[PDB]
RNA sequence: CGAUAGAAGAAGCUGUUGGAAAGCAGCGCGCAAAAGGGUGAUAGCCCCGUAUUUGAAAUUGUUUUCAUACCUAGCGAGAUCCCUGAGUAGCUCGGAAAACGUUAUUUUGAGUGAAUCUGCCCAGACCAUUGGGUAAGCCUAAAUACUAAUUAGUGACCGAUAGCGAAACAGUACCGUGAGGGAAAGGUGAAAAGAACCCAGAGAUGGGAGUGAAAUAGAUUCUGAAACCAUAUGCCUACAACGUGUCAGAGCACAUUAAUGUGUGAUGGCGUGCGUUUUGAAGUAUGAGCCGGCGAGUUAUGAUAGCAAGCGUUAGUUAACCA
RNA sequence: UUGUGGUAGACGAGCGUUGUAUUGGAGUUGAAGUCAAAGCGUGAGCAUUGGUGGAUCCAAUACAAGUGAGAAUGCCGGCA
């Protein structure tokens, strides 16, 4: 069972379980977006807990 | 212990087959619903899919890998929590081999860390410690040789 | 490892055959049609197991109506007569078996008169 | 224990041998001997049944009948599971493994305790060099030896350090019993054995063993 | 030392059922042989073998020994000496092998094109330093892959709808112009003792006889279900509306896996099948003529979860491989 | 004491088949298979007797699966 190439490259996954990952909207459109949007995205999330099983079984 | 009677305690478990009629359940439909993508052979599209909708990974951006096409260098390790159940004075890789922590066939550098207070005085002779790693093995009146 | 096993299928369809004995036609003969049969005339039985238990209480209390239409006075007045005054739990079908055997009856039918 | 040396005669010595307590165990085990005793008779499978599927019978990938106009069923290939020609659709194939797997210390702890009931069993006679010889490599006299122990219609099994050749030349025309070195003996072929004559020597080895 | 024919190769009688005993039973016996096959039914001792011990004129294989050629041998001293694989390595244009979708390295269809131990190439574009190796010439056993074949043998593999398509004169018969496609079916009995003879009949054949344990073993040949077709005791049915049965119930005729019994069932009440798919089908929606057989969630290698077991706090655990 | 209708569907306990292993054991004084019968079980299913038949087979505990048929305008054979 091969590791999906295009997952292990954006779930960094830490201590127990609780998959990382940055957040979108980040890339692209810089004023169209607010400072408060843009420094709130800027720090990496968990995933929730619905996606967790299609990701766990996806790594 | 007479074969002619041999018994386990437990494991035999409930052996769902499928496809072999009503009165077991699990029987002409075989728990694959009814008439949808799944009931057909071969279902279960591709694991990561939200047919059509962009999937998770697709949306999310990807992180970087700074130092590119190496490996991390690996370190052997010794913390301070546990080295003092293990029973030996002169930490070194001379010893180490003998304690099977280490191994002859490893030509790598050993550090050292851990806060944790430990009693009687250890001589260790590595390769990195801790500041406060230092400062605990100092004030249990042992010392450190730093390798260079 | 194979295995054929006609031994089974003929053993079981042979006690569904024998089920349905005394049955019109080829309903005997082929086993598809006589587990059908079988099974509807189950049924049938489920249904009547309790339609006749539900019909015998009504033949008792005909033949009681008739009984009682012979002395001056109707089934739905006996009740209350058995009920309201001298309470007795005589069963619907024995107060008309006595019938059968009368002159025992008409005690009855003159005792509620008090 | 009172394990005690029994001469060729059948007679007994008089000068039981007391054993080393490690041998015995207070604890026995029970699933690793059960364990043990499957993934040996597994393991004595050849497993070379096959069967020809969908697609190695000699077949026709003809289509037998037009799909639609002519009044039967679909029916796409002659060789078919369902067709009497005979695709047999899954069948047995002969790559499985039939494989156990046991580790190494749960089969000391099931060898230690299957060892530790049998020797305990008031049959496990032992035995010395001398009548492994004495025993020409005629049967005969084998079988006079088991008469008169009253050991006939049990399954004896000599143990043997050294695998003498005056025993197995005997015996080996007898169904009933056999002879094995120790280090040859298995779960199942020790507590099949229902009496077994272990000789003085292999004690020193098996206390060692466990 | 083997391979290709082979030689020797231990041990038993009695009784009962029995067509035949080799079983069952009594008393023995032999073993480096209780692997296997046959012998009127299941044999350690009836036979053929097996274990074991053996043996080749002729042809052939592997190894070893002795001689026999050809090839093959080492440490220093001198010095601007000479040699150390040319349309070659590179560079450019288009492509590709390599894990890489063209990129160091490697190859090349077109073009150009060097240097010579102070050298040439290499250590993911590149330069310097450091370090490694000397292309552009050839050859090479072993471990590795595969088995239609020869020999011995095995199977928690098939046992005539299986298993090779094929247990037999099968790639036959047959279809097709041709490439090509492509089947089905076996069993008397221990041994023919294959049923002389008689009656009927034209004859096959049948019925007696005869052999035999049995001829309901008879050449239609082991067993011989069901659908299906005929015969027959017992009961019902020719004013009756019927998914054909069930719950009551008479009369009739018998008598059991001994049971408040069995077979039929004038007559009352009641009653629009089974799978499928559908919001919902008795369905004027579809599948099945009937019976029998075949026929559809397994396997290898990994992931997670539950349960159980072994082992345990510097723990646990082997893979390949070898015996 | 509270309950016990039920498709899809989750969970639990189970019957049967074929074979292997050890343990018991029946068999030409007639084995399996096959029909018949007025039995026993909560069900899958299981006995008893007799006719036929003419040599293998039954139970207990584990183990392994080509393991369980009424439907596929299913395949093959037979028969209406
Ligand atoms: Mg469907
Ligand atoms: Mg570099
Ligand atoms: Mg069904
Ligand atoms: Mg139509």
């Amino acid at each position: 069972m091969k590791v999906k190439s295009a997952a292990k490259k954006r779930f960094k996954l830490t201590k127990s379980g609780q998959i990382k990952r940055k957040h979108a909207y980040t890339s692209h459109l810089a004023p169209h977006k607010t400072t408060k949007q843009k420094r709130h995205l800027r720090k990496q999330g968990t995933v929730s807990a619905s996606d967790f099983k299609r990701i766990g079984n996806l790594i | 212990l007479n074969q002619l009677k041999s018994v386990p305690k437990a494991r035999n478990h409930k052996t769902k087959t499928l496809g072999r009629g009503h009165g077991s359940g699990l029987g002409k439909t075989s728990g694959r619903g009814q008439k949808g993508q799944k009931a057909r052979k071969s279902g279960l599209t591709r694991p990561g899919f939200e047919g059509g909708q962009t999937p998770l990974y697709r949306r999310l951006p990807k992180f970087g890998n700074a130092r590119k096409g190496f490996l991390k260098q690996e370190w052997v390790v010794l913390n301070l929590n546990k080295i003092a159940k293990l029973k030996l004075d002169k930490i070194n890789r001379a010893s180490l081999i003998e304690k099977q922590v280490i191994s002859a066939k490893s030509q790598l550098p050993i550090k050292l860390i851990g806060h944790t207070k430990l009693e009687k005085p250890l001589h260790f002779e590595v390769h990195k410690v801790s500041k406060q790693a230092l400062k605990a093995v100092e004030n249990a009146n042992g010392s450190v040789k730093l390798l260079e | 490892m194979r295995i054929k096993g006609g031994k089974q299928t003929r053993v079981r369809r042979k006690k569904w055959l024998k089920q349905a004995s005394g049955s019109f036609g080829t309903r005997h003969a082929s086993y598809k049609v006589a587990k059908q049969t079988v099974i509807q005339a189950a049924k049938y039985a489920y249904r009547d197991r309790r339609n006749k238990k539900r019909d015998f209480r009504s033949l008792w209390i005909l033949r009681l109506n008739a009984a009682l239409r012979e002395q001056g006075m109707t089934y739905s007045v006996f009740i209350n007569l058995l009920k309201k005054h001298n309470i007795e739990i005589n069963r619907k079908v024995l107060s008309e078996l006595a019938i059968k055997e009368p002159s025992k009856f008409n005690l009855i039918v003159q005792k509620v008169k008090s | 224990a009172k394990l005690k040396l029994i001469k060729i005669d059948g007679s007994f010595e008089t000068e039981p041998v007391k054993l080393s307590p490690g041998l015995i165990a207070k604890e026995l085990k029970q699933q690793p001997v059960f364990d043990a005793v499957l993934v040996e008779q597994a393991s004595w499978r050849q497993g070379t049944h096959s069967i020809l599927t969908k697609g190695e019978v000699r077949g026709g990938g003809k289509k037998p009948y037009k799909q639609k106009h002519t009044g039967k069923a679909r029916q796409g290939s002659t060789r078919n599971p369902h067709f009497v020609g005979g695709g047999i659709v899954f069948g047995p194939k002969p790559n499985r493994n039939y494989s156990l797997k046991l580790n190494k210390k749960a089969h000391t702890a099931a060898l230690h305790t299957v060892w530790s009931e049998k020797l305990a069993s008031d049959n496990t006679h032992l035995v010395d060099q001398n009548l492994f010889n004495k025993t020409e490599g005629k049967t005969k006299v084998m079988m006079q030896f088991l008469k008169s122990a009253k050991l006939l219609d049990k399954n004896v099994l000599f143990v043997v350090n050294t695998l003498n050749t005056n025993l197995e030349q005997s015996t080996s025309n007898i169904k009933n019993v056999q002879v094995k070195h120790l280090d040859k003996v298995s779960v199942r072929d020790l507590m099949l054995a229902n009496a077994l004559l272990v000789e003085k020597e292999v004690l020193k080895a098996l206390e060692g063993k466990f």
